[PDB]
RNA sequence: GAUAGUGGCCUACCAUGGUUUCAACGGGUAACGGGGAAUAAGGGUUCGAUUCCGGAGAGGGAGCCUGAGAAACGGCUACCACAUCCAAGGAAGGCAGCAGGCGCGCAAAUUACCCAAUCCUAAUUCAGGGAGGUAGUGACAAUAAAUAACGAUACAGGGCCCAUUCGGGUCUUGUAAUUGGAAUGAGUACAAUGUAAAUACCUUAACGAGGAACAAUUGGAGGGCAAGUCUGGUGCCAGCAGCCGC
RNA sequence: UGAAAUUCUUGGAUUUAUUGAAGACUAACUACUGCGAAAGCAUUUGCCAAGGACGUUUUCAUUAAUCAAGAACGAAAGUUAG
RNA sequence: CCACUCGGCACCUUACGAGAAAUCAAAGUCUUUGGGUUCUGGGGGGAGUAUGGUCGCAAGGCUGAAACUUAAAGGAAUUGACGGAAGGGCACCACCAGGAGUGGAGCCUGCGGCUUAAUUUGACGGGGAAACUCACCAGGUCCAGACACAAUAAGG
RNA sequence: AUUUGGACAAACUUGGUCAUUUAGAGGAACUAAAAGUCGUAACAAGGUUUCCGUAGGUGAACCUGCGGAAGGAUCAUUAAA
């Protein structure tokens, strides 16, 4: 488990270019800074 | 501006090798998908800017002569000069030229060079930029001629110029001052170190300020025929020039010389 | 000398030994050891905190009284660290027992009933036992297996032989939210059994379906790898994402 | 030298001839080969000390094979001191 | 020189056999898998880098990582497509011997451009030309539309 | 009650050392789904036997010493069959 602290969009450009949805995380277990993928949200509605 | 880069990186895609295959085009604009290089050079094909040459094995993508202007449009889009294209006066040898205008508004000379894969540019571009530094030699020599804006690699654009041809000139009040001029500028070509053997009737053009003042001047255009002096047959050609101009003033003028005109023998303690 | 007792266990006095590439010694362990667990044609690989046996500890160290047996934590004493009440003088504390709370984290149950079983303790048949048993919570795993089964009709076929043609029956499909009479538990519940008392199970009076809803979901349909030559939107969040990708 | 320019030469270069000094190499012979544990070794002659193969009706009678530990040698280039 | 025998450095065939192949008398006697023994490697980078130890005056040597990053990097063999090699035809839509010339003057005629209200439209269009042909403009006009179906009727 | 000396020995203080949780403060460097600027972007092309060890000068690059390797394309021409 962590804390959102970005959301980010990331960029994937050959040969496939699209417009990676990620969030900037902290973990609490650690204090350790993460980014990760969220799939299937377009608006990333569900998630501040 | 993006569309016009990405035809300049297909243009910088072509000095790199012979005749480009189909994925260098796709890689070297470094597009997004599919769409954006194949539908661009589907268009280029429709507009016959590109052809397709499929030799075994190979797609590959030749360029014709229509692909091109536009990037020197665009060449010309940052060097300020033509926006508006097209009036046919003069369908040259080595050049179409056609009567332009720019944002300005202001009409100019745009002779194209059309003299294929790499060589018919390459020699055109080579032409183009030859004839750029004989102009800008003239120039910085001094001779009246026209001054030149650009050469947009292979397409020159230069100045319009109100003048028309001596053929069609019956004469003028100062007729031996006209010989003297008629002279002594073949005596300041040969003082240059060249011999225009073309000075026919057809190069010399005139432009007429007024009728009062006489401030005017001359425009020479003969670019394949100027030959160094230490060539071969060069005598003959200044005697030709001279002659030309002497037969031109006793035919139509009815001018005959007073003083002597100018050998090869004169002119060799010139230059 | 000390001990219950050998023994450098310790003390005095002597020697200068002891271990080691057949890996001593030091270091690490997200190391309690084993019976065992998972997975394989064989040989092996990886786990074993965890129901049985043995060890160790009761916040960390140490010391001790009593007793056959303790260096005992539901016994004491002191220090260290926390922490409780207080009229400020003093006084009490150990849930790594059963429940339960905070904190921690991906991660883990009821502050229930009972000694009727199984055993154990005592002065003892009777008293006591969160040991243990019972029930709740529980999709940790494991076993068994409801969500429908028969007809008649038509209609479309197919096949079997008689077809000279009709039609004579035997099957088997498909449908037709067409029709018929059946079967039964999920659920509710007199009672009885069950049990320490119950709850549940096994039985069983009385109800309980056409089930157009006692409604089965989860992941997929390019290839690997079973499944689309289908339609619409997309094609400015879109050739896209275990791998290859079009 | 693709091309060209610095240097030396009228007191004479370069080249020619007769000499002398220094240090380095050991061609052609030189492979269709030889030796050495490898690196490596090509003029004559001598000294020293080894070595392989061959031959043996000589001797000893398992003394052996491969080798962590350890040890010698090791082209070229490079360091210090003559 | 001939014949034999050891012990070498090399050669040349084959394939019985091996190998992915080039090839190999060992790189054979290996799934029908075991003569003895030493050392080394486990996809590619990061990297022979960092740190520690050791050796050395120095230069360096030996020993030697991880984090992170990635679907290839490779080994052998095979084909012809962008070879700007040279050689012949064999031609007056090429050159030399020339002849007639065009582009020089005026005009006819086809295209482009401009202009327009249209200068209709193609790249000779049998496109020779006031009407037609006309395909283009300025206008003015007819004739639309079936059957079904609600009304309306022969004095309309 | 108090008290001498012993062994057991919890702890406490003082330093000095590693191993850390930190907080702050000081600096340095890496990046951009950031944005504008000049330098060689909007510029020309160029080198191309390949390597290995060692030494040197270097510059955006890379060259030169010394010694090895082929992981480089043996034609002809003497003889043989």
């Amino acid at each position: 488990k962590g804390i959102v602290l970005e959301k980010l969009g990331i960029e994937s450009k050959q040969p496939n270019s699209a417009i990676r949805k990620c969030v900037r995380v902290q973990l609490i277990k650690n204090g350790k800074k993460v980014t990760a993928f969220v799939p299937n949200d377009g608006c990333l509605n569900f998630v501040d | 501006t993006d569309d016009f880069r990405v035809l300049q990186a297909v243009e910088q895609g072509s000095r790199s090798h012979e005749v480009v295959p189909t994925p260098l085009i796709h890689q070297i604009s470094g597009m997004r998908s599919q769409s954006g290089t194949n539908r661009a050079i589907s268009d280029l094909a429709k507009l016959s800017l590109i052809s397709k040459m499929r030799n075994v094995k190979y797609d590959g993508y030749r360029l014709t002569y229509n692909g091109i202007d536009y990037l020197a449009l665009k060449t010309m889009l940052n060097r300020d000069t033509v926006y508006s294209v097209g009036n046919t006066i003069g369908v040259g040898k080595e050049s179409d030229i056609y009567k332009v205008s720019d944002k300005n508004g202001n009409p100019r000379v745009m002779k194209i060079h059309r003299l294929q894969g790499a060589n018919w540019m390459h020699l055109s571009r080579l032409a183009a930029n030859k004839e750029y530094q004989f102009m800008s030699m003239l120039y910085s020599k001094g001779f009246k001629v026209p001054e030149p804006f650009d050469n947009s690699r292979h397409i020159v654009v230069m100045e319009l110029i109100e003048g028309y041809p001596m053929r069609r000139l019956r004469k003028h009040k100062n007729i031996p001052k006209l010989y003297s001029d008629l002279m002594c500028f073949i005596v300041d070509l040969a003082n240059s170190g060249l011999i225009h053997c073309d000075f026919n009737e057809f190069n010399i053009m005139i432009k007429d300020k007024l009728e009062d003042e006489n401030d005017c001047g001359f425009v020479v255009i003969d670019f394949p025929q100027c030959i160094s002096i230490q060539h071969q047959d060069a005598d003959y050609y200044f005697q030709r020039d001279v002659d030309c101009i002497r037969r031109f003033f006793k035919k139509k003028l009815k001018y005959e010389p007073k003083p002597d005109s100018s050998m090869l023998d004169t002119e060799g303690f010139g230059d």
